């Protein structure tokens, strides 16, 4: 069943008391600090890898033209020269966001002060549910965004989308204003051929193994006991021959694998940031997070030599007395009531949009934003 | 002298290693696959339980 | 409180056993140990457990029994070591006979 949501005024018959049997229930709030401050790091740890603070709110990108020699004549002349040049620009949004609280007269009157810091709590808590889940429908929710800045509209986009300026050229590859990094395996199970083509993607711009960028694959539970399987050469789901071996990191259990009496190179390292790597596949480094939903790979690209960031770039307002998460003064501030408000104001764009691609495992039909972050949803995981 | 070469006589040892096998040992450890997720719904439910 | 369903013991009896701590995390996985209390009339069926040998009722073993290091030696059956790890002799004060 589903968590509950009480949200009146607070009044006298919703304090609570030590009880007629003795029990001080007002000692027992925070009974759950210790499972929220699990899933907080765990928050955490994709923040601080998803994201980075936006210092410089626009980005450009720029076009030319070139010119040509001609062979020589001995009396007469070449002709000449000239360059048209056009640029394009994006952003990141910024949007607002608050939460009030209030009681009366009565409840102010009797109220232990632990039940106050335990509703404290649990708006902290709220706070965090919010801005993460707005990262992570930053990058899952392929739609095209708009933001006034400056009274100028931008542009804000997520990863490539088929809409906005397309991809530059490079060595070979042409991009049309329809190319996506958005995109369905084609099949209801993952194939090796999954973490194949997801690469392909990535590297089609640059961003690539020999230009030494890192690469992390982030996968539900549900995909990764499928990658787990992958052995070189050996058909997996949906007729898929694997071009690699899945390797283990050092933290995984001994297991007697058929065929497999020597590891020709290094296992991949244990962590990337703050998360747990469980093995490799070609160059992906696997983690497994249930922050991902059943059904989605999300690879990212790390440094190398188009120095690849974080994906998603994190807005805060100007004024640094609008930064952070802020605790407001009431409309009503005497009696019968008294009410109080917090608030934040943060928004989210994408720099780099090639540098991360999304799939999700289905057999037809256009990728599906996952309802645990789109848009539209809620403000909470 | 023998001149002929190869990219095997330009390469670089394969640095190769043996990986564990299960043979030639009294008993194998049960392999208890335990993925970060379940690892964190077991510390959650401990420390609520508690 | 639970039956068998058989009339005598198999090897996924004592996986159904595991399986009601497991279902409340009680685990391998959250470093839980783990004691059977049996009569020798079943300990003396659970000995005879071996990897994918069928045992009573159709049961197929998922692990070997390895038996603790004071009791009877026995032949290493094939160049694959047993699944399982050999026991510690005790268990608080009491005297275990081996593992499944």
């Amino acid at each position: 069943t589903a968590p509950v949501r009480q949200e009146g005024i607070m009044t006298q018959g919703d304090l609570v008391t030590v009880t007629s049997d003795g029990i001080d229930l007002n000692a027992l709030w925070n009974s759950f600090a210790e499972s929220i401050a699990i899933y907080n790091e765990a928050m955490d740890n994709l923040i601080q890898l998803l994201t980075y603070p936006v210092t410089v709110p626009v980005e450009p990108v720029v076009q030319i033209g070139e010119t040509t020699f001609e062979e020589a004549t001995e009396l007469g002349v070449p002709r000449g020269a000239g360059l048209p040049i056009e640029v394009f620009q994006m952003g990141y949004d910024l949007r607002h966001y608050d939460k009030r609280n209030a009681y009366s007269w009565m409840f102010l009157a009797d109220a232990d002060g632990r039940q106050v810091e335990a509703i404290h709590d649990a708006v902290l808590w709220a706070d965090k549910r919010l801005v993460f889940r707005k990262v992570m429908e930053a990058l899952f929710d392929n739609r095209t965004r708009r933001a006034n800045i400056r009274n100028q509209a931008y542009n804000v986009y997520p990863l490539y989308n088929g809409d906005g300026v397309p991809p530059p050229r490079f060595k070979n590859n042409v991009f049309d204003e329809t190319h996506s990094h958005y995109v369905i395996s084609h099949n209801s199970v993952v194939d090796s051929s999954d973490l194949e083509d997801l690469m392909e993607l990535l590297a089609e711009h640059g961003y690539s193994p020999q230009a030494g960028t890192q690469f992390l694959l982030l996968a539900n539970k549900a995909e990764t006991d499928a990658i787990r399987q992958f052995r070189r050469g050996v058909v997996n789901n949906n007729g898929a021959t694997a071009g690699y071996d899945f390797i283990p990191s050092p933290t995984q259990p001994a297991m007697m694998l058929p065929n497999a009496e020597g590891l020709l190179g290094n296992q991949p390292a244990p962590t990337f940031g703050g998360l747990a790597v469980i093995g490799s596949y070609g160059f992906w480094n696997i983690v497994e997070e249930d922050y991902i939903p059943p059904g989605y790979l999300v690879g990212v690209g790390y440094g190398g030599a188009f120095n690849l960031g974080n994906p998603v770039g994190l807005r805060q307002h100007a004024n640094p007395a609008m930064q952070g998460l802020r605790i407001i003064a009431g409309n009503y501030q005497r009696y019968p009531l008294v009410d109080g408000f917090y608030a934040r104001s943060f928004g989210t764009g994408v720099r780099q949009r090639g540098g991360a691609a999304i799939m999700q495992i289905k057999a037809s039909g256009a990728y599906e934003c996952p309802p645990i972050y789109k848009k539209g949803g809620g403000f909470l995981v | 002298a023998n001149r002929t070469v190869s990219p095997s006589t330009q390469g670089v040892r394969p640095a190769m290693r043996q990986m564990y096998n299960g043979r030639n040992v009294a008993t194998r450890p049960i392999p208890l696959i335990v993925d970060t997720s379940e690892i964190r719904a077991i510390m959650a439910a401990a420390a609520d339980a508690r």
